[PDB]
């Protein structure tokens, strides 16, 4: 009973089965910190049985540092009270509630448990019970810039599912003696030692049909082995094999035991000598914080940091740990003791999220055991960090002072950012820069732009909405939630509606992108990722990516003369099948749903658009006739939807929709296998349908078979809706009219002057003038995948699973054909929080205004085995140009709005060039190779004129600009690059 | 995009095809009409085939749409013109120029392939009457490619 309209883009990544054992999993969370709450609001919008939270410390002003459930009117109220309440309503299916007092055997209860901001005593007294009676416990510590988690799930967890992939699956070639399988031509298993295969349709060695799985022994890319086949045959001819995914035991060790030799996970190999030092350093911490009734040490004071040095001197002899202490490093741990930052506590919050759904599922591979990690370089070295700086001020950036300072709080304060898109991340950052304090100062402001809508499937990553909030426009309830999450940013944000692309730039113009501070994309697609990395590029401003696909995330910061941009990466594209693999040989349920969806277009779209074409323009048979490809086609589509088919009740669309049955299952299917019979052989002698072509065969339409009905129900549906109709559902009528239906004969054709100009003429004439048809209009059907009373999707899987049961593929059910069909992107909450939290730290490199390009980072992860990685950003290529250092991107030539052959000349007389092309966005305003009169009659014109001339449109008010890409040859001929031109009007 | 369309487009000018011209439309960059010359070996002979050819807004990270606008009468060639080539659909690198796309499609009329096809009917034809084949090929590239 999984709500499917609400979990829909988290299913596609966890599962039907994994939500079903998560929704009877219970969750207890000690501490109602930045953290704990970032923990249980992940976990809440994730769909857990139950959450309990536990913290009854009154809250205090500091905690605000990085709390969004608690305001200033709640202080001297226990936290988990004052957050329950605000957390309740994230989630309507995810009961929360408080726990005044915990006991041991209370534990019992829960399925895991998420200790912070706890004692190393009580993590101990806890572990010894949650280990022995087999109880997940993860403990996640956050200071300052730095961070621990530590996660014990018994020592008999059983991990289903160790990467979160799917099962290797490809054909086979053919099948020797010894057991070397042999895949297709330039087709790659990528299997790795050691993995399970079972091979099914092998013709020649029916053994390995069996099922049994197998070892693999990698021999090549293109081949393997399994070991010896002898007794079962000689030789196999194809066949398809596929990996079997088996569980793994992984046992874990208790906190006391693992103390002493711990098993670390390295986030960064760059620096490996470090969370050895960490392990000191946070125990040392909570031996300080126990000898001085729990008082971490002050903020950047140099006594307090001795005493912890000399702890952790102490703590390191009593270990027998036969490393070096970094003195440097742990007086810096020293220092951030009591730092509370939002960034790292999202990302922790959303590690630890993960961490809890991997131990409630029993899915993916799980941090074994210690994870330590540090962004260090983020500390700011622009301004001056002391201890009377980093000293709390009484207001609710304490947290974040005292890691960074007063001066860099006012810093952050003033900026002026750009967020584009509003969606999970975008939410996620505002939360962030809300927490901060971002342009909280006088000459602070913030954009925030997107055009969509909320549905009800964003509401379970996107925590900023409510169900109340459905239908209206993200930018403003975002604005709303942020202010009244912190009541400074009243008036400091502005929330458009626009589309940013090449038609908003009227709003998005020089005077807007002339006081932004950086850029902050949190889109979807490449096309707009483009275009505002071209922006920025143009504008020089710094810019923040950041994606995310399923558990994997990835974040890029783009730094102006310093670093290269989006543009000049280029990621794995789409793969589109072949036509000829779609059109008549599938072999894969892909390519049927693909079929589906192009049938779908060409029946319910295509010629409604015709239709409505034909009866607006005045023109447009003579139009169609000599620029459409296929003029015929369009004239038979009119025809037939006009007059010649033209429904009058439902009972015609029941109809139609038998005989479209019949027109694309059954005769194609004939006349594909009268052309090609299952005998026929190749040119080679090989048997034509083998391998990846499998022979169809016609199917016989059964009105009690499911398929068939629900195909029927669903065309007749859309017909009635394309000719406005009232449709029904009962099946007595549908059964009632198909009992009475003559098929039409059919047998395949085996085939054997200027007239057709005459036949499309009589075909254009039968139709009615468009005067004779006045506000007749036929509704297009646009496709919508998130509408489920639309018979979209139902059309859709209709006809790829009886496309497949024409080629015997395996059916797909609706939820597989949602998703391969609408082209829907997994996303998580956990992966949105961890790519924000990277943001938001690239967020305050950018602002200190470091120069060198080690001190950033590009980050990329993959949660489903607990991978993290950071890695320099690629610098941008240099040129020679002229003998001169020039830089490819961020580099271009200023000139006045002159003349055509003046900009030629000063390229002559300056650079010492030969221009040869000159564009400017998609015109050829000049070229070499152009007839002479054509450039004669243009070059004595300036560049503003020659663009209105060549694009047939006067250039708009607001634009103050043109940039022209030019390509030029040396004086000997020799191509050199050289950067764009910004012609200033 | 438009750099590397007028490198191609360079390209083209200054080294001859001698079996091909492909020009921008009108001064649009990313649309293209290319002829291609049927081959000597070929009942194609002596005709003159268009292509209209669109760059994608990604290009050369995307393929090129190419399709053909004079009707040819050949088994991986539909009615539509659309092109059953491997470097046009899912095989497409940015690595290969225009120049070898023509090329490619000058090779496929060369020799169809059959074993594949696109049109059904007419690789029944081919396969089984090689006659007939050639009759219907030589007449189609007689009424349409020609004039
Ligand atoms: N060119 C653009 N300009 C402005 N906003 C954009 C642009 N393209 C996308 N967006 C916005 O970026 C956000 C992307 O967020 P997200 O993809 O998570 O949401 P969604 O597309 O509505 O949801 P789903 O992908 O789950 O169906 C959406 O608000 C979308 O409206
Ligand atoms: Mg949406
Ligand atoms: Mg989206």
């Amino acid at each position: 009973t999984i709500d499917e309209g609400l979990y829909s883009r988290q299913l596609y990544v966890l599962g039907h089965e994994a939500m079903k054992q998560m929704s009877q999993s219970n969750v207890l969370i000690i501490g109602c910190k930045g953290l704990g709450v970032e923990i249980a609001k992940n976990v809440c919008l994730a769909g857990v049985k139950s959450v309990t939270l536990y913290d009854p410390q009154p809250t205090r002003i500091e905690d605000l540092s990085s709390q969004y459930f608690l305001t200033e009117d709640d202080i001297g109220v226990p936290r988990a009270k004052v957050t329950v309440s605000k957390l309740a309503e994230l989630n309507q299916y995810v009961p929360v509630s408080v726990v005044d007092e915990l006991s041991t055997e209370y534990l019992k209860n829960f399925k895991c448990v998420v200790v912070t901001e706890t004692s190393l005593t009580k993590q101990l007294e806890i572990n010894d019970f949650t280990h022995k009676n087999h109880i997940a416990y993860i403990a996640a510590d956050s200071r300052g810039l730095f961070g621990s988690i530590f996660c014990d799930f018994g020592e008999n967890f059983i991990c289903t599912d160790t990467d979160g992939n799917e099962p290797l699956t490809g054909m086979i070639a053919s099948i020797t003696d010894d057991g070397v399988v042999t895949m297709l031509e330039e087709t790659r298993h990528g299997l790795e030692n050691g993995d399970f295969v079972k091979f099914t349709e092998v013709k020649g060695m029916p053994g390995l049909n069996d099922g049994t799985p197998r070892k693999v022994e990698v021999k090549g890319p293109y081949t393997f082995s399994i070991g010896s086949v002898k007794d079962l045959g000689s030789a196999g001819y194809n066949g398809v094999f596929t990996q079997v995914k088996v569980p793994t035991k992984i046992s874990f060790k208790s906190l006391r035991e693992s103390l002493k030799d711990p098993e670390y996970v390295y986030p960064d190999f760059g620096k490996m000598m470090r969370p050895p030092q960490y392990h000191i350093a946070f125990q040392a911490l909570s031996a300080f914080a126990d000898a001085h009734e729990g008082s971490l040490p002050r903020p950047r004071n140099d006594i307090d940091a001795a005493e912890f040095f000399e702890f952790c001197k102490k703590i390191a002899s009593t270990l027998q740990f036969d490393v070096e202490l970094d003195e440097k490093l742990i007086k810096e741990i020293s220092y951030q003791a009591r730092g509370d930052l939002v960034a790292m506590s999202a990302f922790l919050g959303g590690a630890v999220a993960q961490e809890v759904l991997k131990a409630t599922t029993s899915k993916f591979y799980p941090l074994k055991q210690y994870f330590y990690f540090d962004s260090l370089e983020s500390l700011p070295s622009s301004v001056t960090i002391s201890e009377e700086t980093c000293k709390p001020r009484g207001c609710r950036y304490d947290g974040q002072i005292a890691v960074f300072g007063s001066e860099f709080q006012e810093k952050i304060a003033s900026l002026s950012t750009f967020l584009v898109g509003a969606g999970a991340i975008g939410c996620e950052m505002l939360k962030n820069w809300a927490m901060m304090g971002v342009a909280t100062g006088e000459s602070g402001h913030i954009s925030v732009t997107d055009m969509d809508s909320i549905e009800k499937s964003n509401l379970n990553r996107q925590f900023l909405f409510r169900p109340r909030d459905v239908g209206k426009l993200k930018s403003e309830c975002a604005s709303t939630a942020v202010s009244i999450m912190n009541p400074s940013l009243t008036g400091k944000i502005t929330s458009y509606q626009e589309r940013v692309g090449p038609e908003s730039e009227g709003i998005f113009g020089d005077e807007f992108f002339e006081k932004l501070s950086l850029v902050t994309n949190a889109l979807d697609n490449v096309e707009a990722r483009m275009y505002v990395d071209r922006r920025c590029v143009f504008f020089e401003k710094p810019l923040l990516e950041s994606g995310t696909l399923g558990t994997k995330g990835n974040t890029q910061v783009v730094v102006p003369h310093l670093t290269e941009s989006y543009g000049s990466s280029q990621d794995p594209p789409e793969k589109s099948f072949p036509i000829c693999t779609l059109k008549n040989f599938p072999n894969r349920i892909e390519h049927t749903i693909a079929w589906a969806r192009d049938l779908f277009e060409g029946l319910f779209k295509q010629p409604i658009d015709n239709v409505n074409m034909y009866l607006s323009s005045p023109n447009f048979l003579e139009t169609s006739l000599k620029t459409s490809s296929n003029p015929r086609e369009v004239l038979e589509n009119i025809r037939d939807y006009l007059v010649t088919e033209k429904p009058l009740s439902f009972e015609e669309c029941i109809m139609w929709a038998r005989l479209q049955f019949d027109k694309f299952f059954n005769n194609n299917i004939q006349q594909l296998l009268f052309n090609f019979p299952k005998d026929s052989v190749t040119s080679t002698g090989q048997p034509f349908w083998s391998g990846p072509k499998r022979a169809p065969t016609p199917l016989s339409f059964d009105i009690h078979n499911r398929e068939h009905f629900d195909f029927i129900v669903a065309a007749a549906s859309l017909y009635a809706f394309n000719y406005g109709l009232k449709s029904e559902t009962d099946p007595a009528i549908y059964e009632r009219v198909l009992a009475g239906y003559n098929p039409p004969p059919f047998a395949p054709k085996s085939g054997i002057a200027n007239k057709d100009k005459q036949e499309l003429k009589s075909i254009a004439d039968s139709l009615p003038p468009p005067s004779s048809l006045v506000g007749f209009r036929l509704t297009p059907a646009e496709f919508e995948k998130d509408d489920d009373s639309n018979h979209h999707i139902d059309f859709i899987t209709a006809a790829s699973n009886l496309r497949a049961m024409n080629y015997d593929i395996t059916p797909a059910d609706r939820f597989k054909t949602k998703f391969v069909a609408g082209k829907i992107v997994p996303a998580m909450c956990t992966s949105t929080a961890v790519v924000s939290g990277l943001v938001c730290l690239e967020l305050v490199k950018l602002v200190d205004g470091k120069k060198k390009i080690e001190e950033y980072k590009n980050g990329f992860f993959n949660l489903a085995i607990g991978l993290f990685t950071f890695s320099d950003p690629i610098a941008s290529p240099k040129m020679k140009v002229n003998g001169k250092e020039i830089d490819k991107i961020w580099d271009r030539y200023n000139l006045p709005d002159c003349t055509l052959q003046e900009l030629i000349d000063y390229f002559q007389k300056e650079e010492g060039l030969e221009v040869t092309m000159l564009s400017s966005g998609v015109s050829l305003l000049y070229a070499n190779f152009q007839p002479p009169k054509k450039l004669a009659e243009r070059l004595p014109l300036k560049i503003s004129e020659l663009v209105e001339q060549i694009t047939k449109k006067k250039l708009e008010p607001f634009r103050k600009h043109l940039v022209l890409e030019i390509c030029c040859d040396d004086a000997n001929g020799e191509d050199v690059e050289v950067p764009f031109i910004c012609i200033k009007l | 995009a438009l750099k590397r369309i007028n490198r191609e487009l360079a390209d083209l000018g200054k080294d001859p095809p001698s079996s091909s011209s492909a020009g921008p439309v009108g001064d649009d960059l990313f649309h293209w009409q290319a002829t291609i010359m049927g081959p000597a070996d070929s009942p194609y002979a002596g005709g003159v085939f268009f292509l209209s050819i669109h760059f994608p807004t990604d290009y050369p990270f995307k393929p090129p749409k190419v399709n053909f606008t004079t009707r040819i009468y050949h088994p991986n060639i539909n009615s539509n013109g659309s092109i059953c080539l491997d470097i046009l659909r899912d095989q497409w690198s940015p690595a290969l120029t225009i120049s070898k796309v023509l090329l490619s499609i000058s090779s496929l009329l060369t020799d169809p392939n059959p074993d594949d096809p696109l049109v059904p009917e007419i690789a029944h034809v081919y396969k089984t009457d090689r006659s007939r084949y050639e009759l219907s090929a030589r007449e189609w590239t007689r009424k349409y490619a020609i004039g």
